[PDB]
RNA sequence: ACGGACCAAGGAGUCUAGCAAAUGUGCAAGUGUAUAUGAUUCUUUAAACAUUUUAUACGCAUAAUUAAUG
RNA sequence: UUUUAAUUUAUUCAUUGGAAUUUUUCAUGUCGAGUCGUGUUCUUUGAGAUUGGAGCACUAAUACGUGUGAUACAUUUCACA
RNA sequence: UGAUGUUAGGAGGGCAAAUCCGCCGAAUUUAAGCAUAUAAUUAAGCGGAAGAAAAGAAAAUAACUAUGAUUCCUUUAGUAACGGCGAGUGAACAAGGACCAGCUCAAACGGUUAAUCCUUCGUUUGGUGCAAACCUUUCGACGGAAUUGUCGUU
């Protein structure tokens, strides 16, 4: 090496050309895959091909003030709207048998996701001209007369999107309601400096409950 | 575009710009980083200083997410704001703005800059420093600590 | 010996390419562009030249 | 660090039980079959050793003990364990 | 039922009643043949466990295998390279005993047959005893039955050679998830392979 | 001192990765629509066009310094 | 020609066996062994008082148990499986 | 219980390899020399499959307001770490997408009655063929396997 440089790095030291892969077909695989999976539409004849997922939170204090859609719902939101884990599979809504609700808030917003789609289906008998009731949750059958007319409505594939933040990032208050004898830089070191022997504290309650 | 290119220039001549005498041989010092501490050391010296030996403790696993913290100092505070409701806030003198600069991607709240004067405000982070905490006191407004 | 591993296209900033564009619409209504590029429109009355 | 099930979190990002505020939501068949296995195996030879051991009865004997199990069986943990089997065992033979 | 009472007795080997059986079996397993029939399971509890069943296509075989490190196959033990590799007399295989004792019954002997599972039955200073169960693949009574008929399709021909029995999950690193396993799936070659890969756009 | 009996055709600083300096272009405290998806895109088109009906994918930049708790 | 979506009629009568949830009653059973693990020797990994595999010696517990939480120990709490 | 049987009915063997699965196993080269290191868990050698193969329904992450079988694309990142700490080497979690699926045995329970399975020979229906041929469909008998454990429940 001579001269003012960075200091060489690469990692070409074996045999790198018999695993070079250039792409030329992005696009058309992208049009085969539209292709198909608008195939499958026209054979499920009015159903969609969608399926229900549950709205959770992301795992990490990077991320944890932001959701997204998971893999299904638990037993206990199935529970909630009156639903079975196996007859719930037959309509487009997913089980998931190990996660967990460690709060109120997610029980109920899940539930009323829940009871919204189960408010806004029609259901075609399983032999035709026969109507029937329900089991195990789902709704009852429809008359010809509704399937008929709901036919020509567009499908609302909204309801199977993850919801969106409108949490506003500023507001207005009163000056008079403004507290001027707090000290946040205090608090948060006193809060640090106090931790060890707090978490001593709790070990000694633990081993008190145990008894 | 091979248009372009120096060695068209040199074309017809015969030792095309390397020399008669010190010709153009192949690895003449050695391969990559090879001769630096021997005969590269100058080169490695003048140019990255404090490039051998180690220093400090091994962290064994990890996992960033644990410590990420962009920050905002308090010049940029008040542009958060729209030009018209920045303006409404100048003439009423009865109401202040309450900020959340988490719901905005920031953290911690840091202190450099100036704050207009008499002119209160009221923000919401996780993280302040003494200073930024100090500056927010002085012009009548309040520190708010989330999570 | 050639490769399929030359770079064989190029990525635009898209701001560019709608510069261009509009740029490029502008100049199909000066009628003196559109006569030294080789359109043959002596007889033409306006150049933007809409039509019902 | 730690938290506390009861009481509520507070909203502030560090110290002990830190976080936002969200509402926290809360055999007689063996023993048969094992003195039926007894009556037809009996005692591994180690274990012979070892209630040998702590029948002579003394601190020097107890601590003696736990190292045979422990090199026996590897784990100080699972040593112990053994140890205290084969205290009760003999003395439930004493009655 | 009967079967716990067998697998409690047979966790112990070294009470005298284990001891005695299991010298009497170690004498006989060595008089018989490397690869022999046997017309029973010897131990049914524990063959129940694995895959086995009491149909008309199911067999029993009995292997022998020998002990140690093998040497490394140099002649005169004169290694021509450097001396990181110039071992020899503690060279070490990747596969089990119980992988090799499968296959000495697996590759030509039975060829008819499909191998499923085997078991420990006993050891010595020269030798280790296993068992091993087959599958005939074309016997109609294991071809109409819908619970164990996965055996007769030609995906799953020679188990005991592609590493597809339970002692090849052993010693190809699967039987361990996650930071400790972290690139063994879904092959360690085709992970290998992976990660060496140059990907690269058109436009660029 | 070495190569050259003669003539015709062929014959040697290139390609990819990664960094920098110089210069041209666009926008500017921001900038770059990744993988995908959409469309009354479908000889050409493997191109071109679009972006999810007080708006948190990711990179580089907007803040440094310390082995490190910070 | 291939197959697959809508739309077009099923009426009367006659058993037998299955299933989901709900109201109450009584029962806490089972859970993969010469295996897991530890010592030692050689390989392999980014894995560091040892990441996975293998040979030899020793050889477990019973769900309140067992295993993981990236520095070797002892006495403990907690989470996950 | 083993040998025996030109007894009746069947299976394996060889070819081909671009992509796939298991084993075995170098040196050239680089370090401006060279022995650990690198080349490389690569080339040559020996075995085994499919239109894909392998992996796969937690003895998994995380430390959060928590996520949730496998695979692959974008990024994390030439980063945490390894190294005559030299030359050189080098993953994982969270985030955005493609696709989207779950189940069986073993072990519990069933004894006024193994409920289970297979071979061989019979019969009983409707459709498709010019023909060849094929599909569907219950009910018997004799013989054997199996309590050293088939089937049902969960
Ligand atoms: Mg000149
Ligand atoms: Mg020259
Ligand atoms: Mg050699
Ligand atoms: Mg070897
Ligand atoms: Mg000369
Ligand atoms: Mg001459
Ligand atoms: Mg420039
Ligand atoms: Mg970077
Ligand atoms: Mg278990
Ligand atoms: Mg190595
Ligand atoms: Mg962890
Ligand atoms: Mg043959
Ligand atoms: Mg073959
Ligand atoms: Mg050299
Ligand atoms: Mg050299
Ligand atoms: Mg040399
Ligand atoms: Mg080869
Ligand atoms: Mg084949
Ligand atoms: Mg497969
Ligand atoms: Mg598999
Ligand atoms: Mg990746
Ligand atoms: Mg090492
Ligand atoms: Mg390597
Ligand atoms: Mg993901
Ligand atoms: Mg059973």
């Amino acid at each position: 090496v001579a001269h003012n440089n960075v200091l060489p790095n690469v990692h070409l030291h074996k045999w790198w050309q018999r695993h070079v892969r250039v792409n030329f077909s992005k696009n058309i695989k992208k049009k085969k895959r539209r292709l198909l999976r608008e195939k499958r539409r026209k054979a499920n004849g009015g159903t969609p091909i969608e399926k229900l997922h549950p709205i959770v939170h992301c795992p990490t204090q990077r991320y944890n003030f932001r959701t997204r859609l998971g893999k299904g719902f638990t037993f206990e939101e199935l529970k909630g709207a009156g639903l079975t884990p196996r007859a719930a599979q037959t309509i487009g809504i997913c089980y998931d048998k190990r996660r967990k609700n460690r709060s109120e808030e997610s029980l109920t917003k899940n539930v009323e996701r829940l009871l919204k789609y189960k408010n806004s289906l029609v259901m075609i008998p399983l032999k035709k001209n026969k109507a029937k009731k329900g089991i195990g949750g789902i709704p009852a059958d429809a008359d010809k007369n509704t399937i008929k007319e709901f036919r020509n409505k567009k499908p609302l594939l909204s309801i199977f999107k993850k919801e969106k933040n409108t949490k506003p990032f500023y507001e207005t208050i009163e000056v008079s309601k403004i507290d001027k004898e707090f000290l946040a830089y205090k608090t948060l070191r006193r809060a640090k400096l106090a931790e060890r022997r707090k978490n001593r504290r709790q070990q000694k309650k633990d081993i008190k409950f145990k008894s | 575009a091979t248009r372009f290119k120096k060695n068209r220039k040199k074309r017809g001549h015969v030792s095309a710009g390397h020399g008669r005498v010190g010709k153009h041989r192949k690895h003449p010092g050695g391969r990559g980083k090879a001769g630096g501490l021997h005969h590269m050391r100058i080169n490695f010296d003048k140019y990255h200083p404090g490039y051998f030996g180690k220093v400090g403790m091994r962290h064994l696993n990890l996992l960033k997410n644990r410590t990420y913290c962009p920050t905002i100092n308090v010049d940029k505070l008040w542009g958060l704001l729209p030009e018209e409701k920045k303006k409404e806030f100048s003439e009423n003198k009865d109401i202040a703005p309450v900020i959340d600069v988490t719901r905005k991607g920031y953290f911690k709240v840091l202190g450099n800059g100036k704050l207009k004067h008499n002119q209160p405000i009221v923000v919401k982070a996780r993280y302040f420093s003494s200073v930024a905490e100090k500056k927010i006191k002085a012009v009548g407004g309040q520190c708010i600590l989330v999570a | 010996p050639t490769k399929i591993w030359r770079r064989w296209g190029r990525k635009v900033n898209l701001k560019e390419k709608r510069y261009a564009v509009c740029s490029s619409i502008a100049a199909s209504g000066v009628t003196s562009l559109v006569l030294a590029r080789g359109h043959r429109i002596s007889h033409l009355k306006e150049v933007p030249l809409v039509v019902s | 660090g730690r938290k506390s099930t009861i009481k509520p979190a507070t909203g502030i990002a560090v110290g002990f039980n830190s976080g936002h505020v969200v509402t926290k939501r809360n055999s007689k068949r063996k023993e048969l079959i094992k003195d039926v296995v007894r009556e037809i195996t009996g005692f591994s030879p180690y274990e012979k050793r070892i209630i040998e051991l702590i029948k002579i009865g003394t601190s020097a004997s107890t601590k003696r003990s736990l190292k045979y199990a422990k090199k026996k069986l590897g784990t100080h943990k699972r040593g112990k364990a053994k140890r205290e089997e084969i205290q009760k065992v003999v003395i439930l033979q004493r009655r | 039922g009967a079967y716990k009472y067998i697998q409690e007795i047979w966790k112990k080997k070294q009470s005298d009643a284990m001891h005695f059986l299991l010298r009497v079996r170690t004498w006989e397993y060595r008089q018989l043949p490397v690869v022999h029939r046997v017309s029973k399971p010897s131990r049914p509890d524990k063959a129940r466990r694995l895959g086995y069943k009491a149909i008309q296509g199911f067999v029993i075989y009995r292997v022998r295998v020998r002990r140690g490190d093998r040497k490394k196959r140099v002649k005169k033990g004169i290694v021509h390279g450097k001396p990181k590799h110039q071992g020899v007399h503690k060279q070490k295989s990747t596969r089990n005993l119980k992988s090799v004792a499968e296959g000495k019954v697996g590759k030509s002997i039975c060829g008819n047959l499909r191998v499923l599972n085997s078991y420990w039955v006993g050891q010595d200073a020269v030798y280790k005893y296993y068992e091993v169960i087959l599958v005939d693949p074309n016997h109609n009574a294991v071809r109409n039955n819908p619970k164990i008929n996965w055996i007769c399709n030609p995906v799953h021909k020679h188990r005991e050679l592609r590493g597809l029995t339970s002692a090849g999950k052993k010693y190809r690193g699967l039987r361990v998830k996650g930071h400790l396993s972290a690139k063994s799936r879904p092959s360690i070659r085709a992970n290998w392979k992976r990660r060496q890969l140059i990907k690269l756009r058109k436009c660029r």
